């Protein structure tokens, strides 16, 4: 299919982020200016976020065989852009202490955001593969941005090797699926079968290898072991981006693939994903019980929260509000992770060497940084699914979706993992208030971002109806 | 005989089970990249075998 | 008169050989070499599938695959050079300080 | 046409087997180059002419040139890890070999149950690939330019000398 | 068609005879001529990161070159739309090249 002017209007955040990449790179070629290039990057990301309004006015349409733009794509584009803007905001005071080149960071963040937007709009195996790669490779650079530090270099090496392995797994699975199906469009994956022959062995094997790649990308058990090391070793704004934008974009494209593919309602794939979700919830909660590192603990937490999201994924064809539950949960998880990782980033700013990630460094945070401690305890309550937080609204959505589809093993897993999470999240939040032995407007902007995240988490925990109505508006093509 | 509250300890049993299971699961995070690759391939084998069994 | 199963089997054999080389080699260069083998095998599988259906999409996916392979090889070899600069040793077991 | 396919596939398999077990890195890269040439021959036997041309031009002419370049720069000689031959010890490779054999058996069993009319080997030209690339796959082309730009920026940031 | 199979046979014989010809000259060079020994006959008569940078730039720009190779053989049937797409591709290429030149990535001289 060709590209029309209305298709170009539906292309608007992708085009704006690409133009921002080109403009920022040419500005770096002109002169290395940290403030100017950071400002140009955040201006481009804000312009894409604003142009989402024109995208919504355009309507839902297919842009080439590769992409389909609807309310679903708009919501995930907005989430990716919000995470990228927060990542740049946290990146500037951290990069102020960086002695080497700082301007390439925003270029890499912009290209990764471009990959996130592509994954939001992806309707095709080609676009899914390209969006995953377009997220991953800038993250190879960003995780090892402070490559003189041994932890950042080790995290970069681990992430690069394992993501290349997962990409080869995903591409081999895509090739097997294409060999069975003869079409790489999402709606055709299983369409050429009938009379109860959906469980074609090559199609299932291809989807299993794609599950290997995607479950690496979503930190799902047993493709999860990279998560605490890469989360700890990466720079703290990079950890923010990797926790929010990459996970949200990859889960959104997984949502769309399982909604559109006729093989998505196969019972074998459903049982395999149920096993993966159960193991992810239980394992991610259990491994975070005895973590003295806040970044590793947040990595195991991310494993458990993606397990809850996968539980919502399993009831996609059974129930009616699986996509709405996923949208509400992902908005709440984005805000909670933005606040927690942003407090970590502000505590590690400016960059001086090793990250401030020990729990002893956050012991007694209230006595010198009271606002940051209040934000961090709000986020620990939100990630525990405590009421008057948006995390509880997401957990309630997950539980309702599981109860409707009679996924009782998954519901019990969510309850048990919630209790374990209660233990370690409360441990962090109350260690904030114990007793233990900046000065520029960009650091204040980062503090304002984490404060706004805390206020949004509390307000939408008490009053979740605006977020619920927004997510219900953002519906894909049936 | 009861002064130690035996029912409280019997209900504390799942906490020690969770502690033991978490300590056992943390052994997989040994920090070795080659083991992480091997665990990815083990999970690939398990997922593929499960899909072929329940096909 | 080439069965599609034979091309897919050849691609799978190359893929598992590359995965074996990725697992069993401590040297980071041989890990990257195994990664190149696996992504080349997946690209070959896409070419075989495209040739079976008489479509250009297999070769287009091959093109995207080798673009990924080139950029990933570039990044991995840069990281290998950094590891050799800061360690004078390419043993991947030495980069293990983050655990637990 | 199938003679070339089976012989090139056998050569690629054997060369890859020599790659993953070899000690000398330049020799291993040479066997990898041989396997890529054989894979290009496989591509030409299937009618994917552009894929085979790019297999030698880009894979066996640029990427492995970069690998060879890095190896020659590092001056890899009598390395301690190289001298040990740890991967040749049965207790090291017997586990991963069984794991890969199990994965291969499962994938082959899935492959053998698919519908197969055979590949006719009708040549799909580079012209049709170029038409498809700049037609339905335009966004793939532009975002692949962005992907390779990201690889360029990352590799310059990491692989600098300073 | 017998013309294409005749050309395939001719191409195969060309490659075989060329490889065998260089092999035969190497064999004749090894076999012929006497050999002598000397004491110092066996005696033979760290590179910067710029080498890797140049090779890496070559790899990346060769992949973008393959994209333009595919475009250039089908320009007429891709129309002006394909021209606009390839112009965007080439502009991103030239912006990357300008960025590489301006930051000193392609400056061997200090
Ligand atoms: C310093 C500079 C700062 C600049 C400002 C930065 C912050 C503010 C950013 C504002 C972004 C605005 C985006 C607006 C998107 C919706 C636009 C719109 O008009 O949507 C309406 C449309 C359905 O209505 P209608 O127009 O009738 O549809 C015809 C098409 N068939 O609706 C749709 O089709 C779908 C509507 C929902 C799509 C998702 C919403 C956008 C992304 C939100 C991400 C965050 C969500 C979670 C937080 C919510 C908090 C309340
Ligand atoms: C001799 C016994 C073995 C000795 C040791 C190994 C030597 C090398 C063996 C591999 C290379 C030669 C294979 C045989 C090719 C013979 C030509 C042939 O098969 O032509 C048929 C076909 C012609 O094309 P088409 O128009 O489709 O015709 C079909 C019939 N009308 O052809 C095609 O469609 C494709 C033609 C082949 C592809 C191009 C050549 C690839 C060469 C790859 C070499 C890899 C490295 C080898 C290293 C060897 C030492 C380790
Ligand atoms: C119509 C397109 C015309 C060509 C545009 C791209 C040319 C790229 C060639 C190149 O590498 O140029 C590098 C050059 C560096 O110039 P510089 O080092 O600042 O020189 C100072 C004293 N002469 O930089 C230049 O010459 C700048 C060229 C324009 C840069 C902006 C547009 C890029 C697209
Ligand atoms: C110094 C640390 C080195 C770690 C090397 C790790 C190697 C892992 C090898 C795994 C072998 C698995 C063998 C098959 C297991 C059974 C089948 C798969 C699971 C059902
Ligand atoms: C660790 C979590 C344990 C949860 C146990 C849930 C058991 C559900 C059993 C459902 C049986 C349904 C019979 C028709």
């Amino acid at each position: 299919m060709t590209i029309t002017p209305q298709n170009l209007i539906a292309l608007l955040p992708l085009l704006i982020v690409g133009l921002t990449v080109v403009v920022v790179m040419l500005s770096i070629a002109w002169r290395r200016n940290h403030f100017l290039n950071a400002t140009l990057s955040v201006i481009g990301l804000n312009a894409a976020l604003v142009s989402l309004w024109f995208v919504g006015q355009a309507g839902a349409m297919d842009v080439t065989p590769l992409m389909r733009v609807d309310g679903f794509a708009m919501l995930y584009t907005g989430l990716v852009l919000l995470a990228s803007l927060a990542t740049c905001t946290f990146a500037y005071p951290w990069l102020e202490g960086y002695n080497d080149n700082k301007d390439e960071f925003y270029l890499l963040v912009l290209i990764a955001a471009l990959g996130g937007i592509l994954l939001a709009n992806a309707n095709h195996l080609a676009s899914l593969f390209l969006g995953i790669e377009l997220i991953s490779l800038p993250l190879f650079g960003l995780v090892g941005y402070a490559f003189r530090q041994k932890r950042s270099l080790e995290a970069s090496i681990k992430y690069t090797i394992l993501s290349a392995a997962a990409s080869s797994f995903l591409l081999f699975g895509m090739a097997l699926v294409y060999a069975q199906s003869g079409d790489l469009s999402f709606v055709a994956l299983g369409k050429n079968l009938g009379d109860g022959m959906l469980n074609e062995p090559l199609l299932l094997a291809g989807f299993g290898l794609m599950i290997v790649g995607l479950g690496f990308k979503l930190s799902l058990v047993p493709f999860h072991l990279w998560t605490p090391d890469v989360y700890q070793g990466a720079p703290a704004p990079v950890s923010t981006f990797l926790a929010t934008a990459s996970k949200i974009a990859i889960f959104g494209v997984v949502m769309r693939l399982f909604l559109y593919a006729p093989v998505g309602d196969s019972e074998a794939i459903r049982v395999v994903l149920a096993i993966i979700a159960f193991a992810s919830i239980i394992f991610g909660n259990l491994m975070a019980l005895s973590q003295t590192n806040i970044k590793r603990l947040l990595g195991y937490s991310s494993i458990s929260h993606l397990g809850y999201l996968l539980v919502a994924l399993i009831a996609l064809q059974t129930g009616e509000m699986s996509m709405e539950a996923v949208g509400v949960y992902l908005a709440g998880y984005l805000f909670s992770s933005l606040g927690a990782f942003g407090v970590v980033s502000l505590m590690s700013s400016p960059y001086r060497g090793p990250d401030a990630d020990s729990l002893f460094s956050y012991r007694g945070l209230f006595w010198h940084r009271p606002i940051l401690a209040a934000v961090m305890t709000v986020m620990m309550l939100s990630l525990a699914g405590i009421p008057m937080t948006l995390g509880f609204i997401g957990k309630f959505y997950v539980l309702a979706v599981g109860v409707q589809a009679h996924l009782w093993w998954l519901v019990g897993a969510v309850v048990v993992g919630s209790a374990i999470g209660l233990y370690y999240y409360l441990r962090v939040a109350v260690s904030l208030y114990l007793h233990a032995p900046p000065s520029n407007w960009q650091y204040s902007a980062g503090g304002i971002v984490v404060l706004i995240s805390a206020l949004l988490v509390l307000v939408l925990g008490v009053w979740p109806q605006p977020l619920i109505s927004i997510v219900r508006l953002a519906m894909p093509l049936m | 005989l009861l002064k130690r509250d035996p029912l409280n300890s019997m209900m504390n049993i799942p906490a020690v089970l969770s502690r033991f299971a978490g300590k056992g699961l943390l052994l997989s995070e040994n920090g070795y990249l080659r083991w992480y690759v091997a665990s990815m391939s083990i999970g690939a084998v398990v997922v593929l075998a499960l899909l072929m069994v329940l096909r | 008169m080439i069965p599609l199963q034979h091309g897919l089997i050849l691609a799978a054999i190359l893929f598992v050989l590359g995965l074996t080389g990725l697992v069993i080699r401590r040297n980071l260069l041989f890990m990257l070499i195994g990664l190149e083998i696996m992504i080349n095998a997946s690209a070959l599988a896409f070419v075989v599938a495209g040739s079976y259906w008489g479509q250009t999409d297999g070769q287009v996916m091959y093109i995207l695959a080798i673009s990924l392979a080139a950029a990933e090889a570039s990044i991995g070899l840069a990281l290998l050079l950094q590891l050799h600069r800061r360690r004078q040793n390419l043993n991947i077991d030495s980069v293990s300080e983050m655990r637990g | 046409m199938e003679f070339a396919f089976y012989i090139c596939g056998l050569i690629a398999i054997l060369a890859t087997l020599r790659v993953i077990t070899h000690t000398n890195p330049v020799h291993a890269l040479l066997y990898l180059i041989i396997s890529l040439l054989a894979i290009s021959g496989v591509f030409f036997s299937l009618g994917a002419y552009f894929a085979g041309a790019l297999e030698i031009i880009v894979y066996a002419g640029a990427i492995m040139v970069l690998f060879v370049f890095v190896v020659m720069m590092l001056n890899l000689g009598g390395s301690e890890i190289e001298q040990e031959r740890q991967w040749l010890k049965p207790q090291v490779w017997i586990g991963p070999a069984i794991l890969s054999a199990i994965m291969l058996v499962v994938i082959v069993y899935a492959i053998l149950g698919v519908n197969d009319q055979g590949i006719d080997g009708t040549p799909i030209s580079a012209k049709a690939v170029g038409i498809t690339l700049f037609g339905p796959y335009v966004l793939a082309v532009e975002l692949a330019s962005m992907l390779l730009l990201a690889g360029l920026v990352v590799a310059f940031h990491v692989g600098r000398e300073e | 068609s017998t013309e294409v199979i005749a050309h395939h046979w001719a191409f195969a014989i060309f490659l075989i005879v060329a490889i065998g010809l260089c092999c035969l000259m190497l064999v004749g060079g090894w076999f012929l001529g006497g050999r002598a020994r000397a004491r110092s006959k066996n005696v033979p008569f760290r590179l910067s990161a710029k080498f890797y940078l140049v090779a890496m730039f070559f790899v990346i720009f060769d992949v973008e070159a393959l994209y333009l190779f595919a475009w250039s053989t089908s320009i007429r049937e891709s129309g002006w739309v394909g021209f606009v797409e390839a112009a965007i591709f080439i502009f991103v290429l030239l912006a990357g090249l300008v960025y590489l030149v301006r930051i000193g990535a392609l400056d061997w001289t200090p």
